[PDB]
């Protein structure tokens, strides 16, 4: 079977400008489990990210949750590459910033 | 009710080398243990502060069981290979969940072991934990050479018994926070769409376990159409989060509310903008 | 706590 990702990208606690938080890209619903995932600051990929460990839900699909520690502003821009088989292409989705 | 569930992953290397072998334990929706063969230990690892109580006796015997886990996976993704001839050069998955369930009554409640190939379902052992699901031939095969062996007798008398009783004691060390619900942190934001038309999200924030209902209303009847609901998702402290939202007329957001359902809620709670 | 001992298929 080959399933596609959901992605969805987010802060773990509400934002505000200065103050410390974490920047999660939450990865599920896919087959087969290898993906390539990270986590961009402006473009760029950020060093510093840790991942859970591979787990499946009651349909076999995977789940990952991608993440960093991080401090967020009034300017810098934040999202999620994401590339796995069912993509022709790596899959961008930016942090929405909406809570 | 309870759960203790583990899940296995598999997944070959024909290039070079052995498969890349993913162990995970959860009670309930809090991952305890974990197993990785390209980790440096080749230990089963804790993932909870609970477990780290266990002495040395049971991080070896749980060592010596995953790495039998692993190698038995090995030998299934061979196996599979040969029953649906494929060559030795794709990269195939192979996974397994099993576990038990306590009800509220705080006794055995149900049983699980079921296994994939590929993504697929390949065969599963019933409810009754005395029968066996097989997907298709390959697994028909199986299906067979596992009721010869009385394969199900076996597992019955680990998911009715050990399995629970672990369970059991998990439940007990870790109850400051196994045993506590965390109930939603909720509230409500607006986006305007144009001048005409709103978005109302509804939040549902910090919460354990990770089973929640976020529904809406519009003058005290439930509404699906314009409403978006997103799937639940870990907030990475060990909590998760919802929302759902509602497109409405603006100046009309008054009609509208979210209803919350959580474990942690002796009462369900109404949100109004 | 894990199975003593795992199937084969």
């Amino acid at each position: 079977i080959q399933r596609t990702p959901k992605i969805q990208v987010y802060s773990r606690h509400p934002a505000e400008n200065g103050k410390s938080n974490f920047l999660n890209c939450y990865v599920s619903g896919f087959h087969p489990s290898d993906i390539e995932v990270d986590l961009l600051k402006n473009g760029e990929r950020i060093e510093k990210v840790e991942h859970s460990d591979l787990s499946f839900s009651k349909d076999w699909s995977f789940y990952l949750l991608y993440y960093t520690e991080f401090t967020p502003t009034e300017k810098d821009e934040y999202a999620c590459r994401v590339n796995h088989v069912t993509l022709s292409q790596p899959k961008i989705v930016k942090w929405d910033r909406d809570m | 009710s309870h759960s203790m569930r583990y899940f296995f992953t598999s997944v070959s290397r024909p290039g070079r080398g052995e498969p890349r072998f993913i162990a995970v334990g959860y009670v309930d929706d809090t991952q305890f243990v974990r197993f990785d063969s390209d980790a440096a230990s080749q230990r089963m690892e804790p993932r909870a502060p609970w477990i780290e109580q266990e002495g040395p006796e049971y991080w070896d015997g749980e060592t010596r069981k995953v790495k039998a886990h692993s190698q038995t996976h090995r030998v299934d993704l061979g196996t599979l290979r040969g029953y649906y001839n494929q060559s030795e050069a794709g990269s195939h998955t192979v996974q397994r969940m099993y576990g038990c369930d306590v009800g509220s009554d705080w006794r055995f409640l149900r049983g699980y072991h079921q296994y994939a190939y590929d993504g697929k379902d390949y065969i599963a052992l019933k409810e009754d934990l005395r029968s066996w699901t097989a997907a298709d031939m390959a697994a028909q095969t199986t299906k067979h050479k596992w009721e010869a062996a009385h394969v199900a007798e076996q597992l019955r008398a680990y998911l009715e018994g050990t399995c629970v009783e672990w369970l059991r004691r998990y439940l007990e060390n870790g109850k400051e926070t196994l045993q506590r619900t965390d109930a939603p942190k909720t509230h409500m934001t607006h986006h305007a769409v144009s001048d005409h038309e709103a978005t109302l999200r509804c939040w549902a924030l910090s919460f354990y376990p990770a089973e929640i209902t976020l529904t809406w209303q519009r003058d005290g009847e439930d509404q699906t159409q314009d409403t978006e609901l997103v799937e639940t998702r870990p907030a990475g402290d060990g909590t998760f989060q919802k929302w759902a939202a509602v497109v409405v007329p603006s100046g009309q957001e008054q009609r509208y509310t979210c209803h919350v359902q959580h474990e942690g809620l002796p009462k369900p709670l109404t949100l109004r903008w | 706590g894990l199975l003593p001992e795992l199937p084969a298929v």
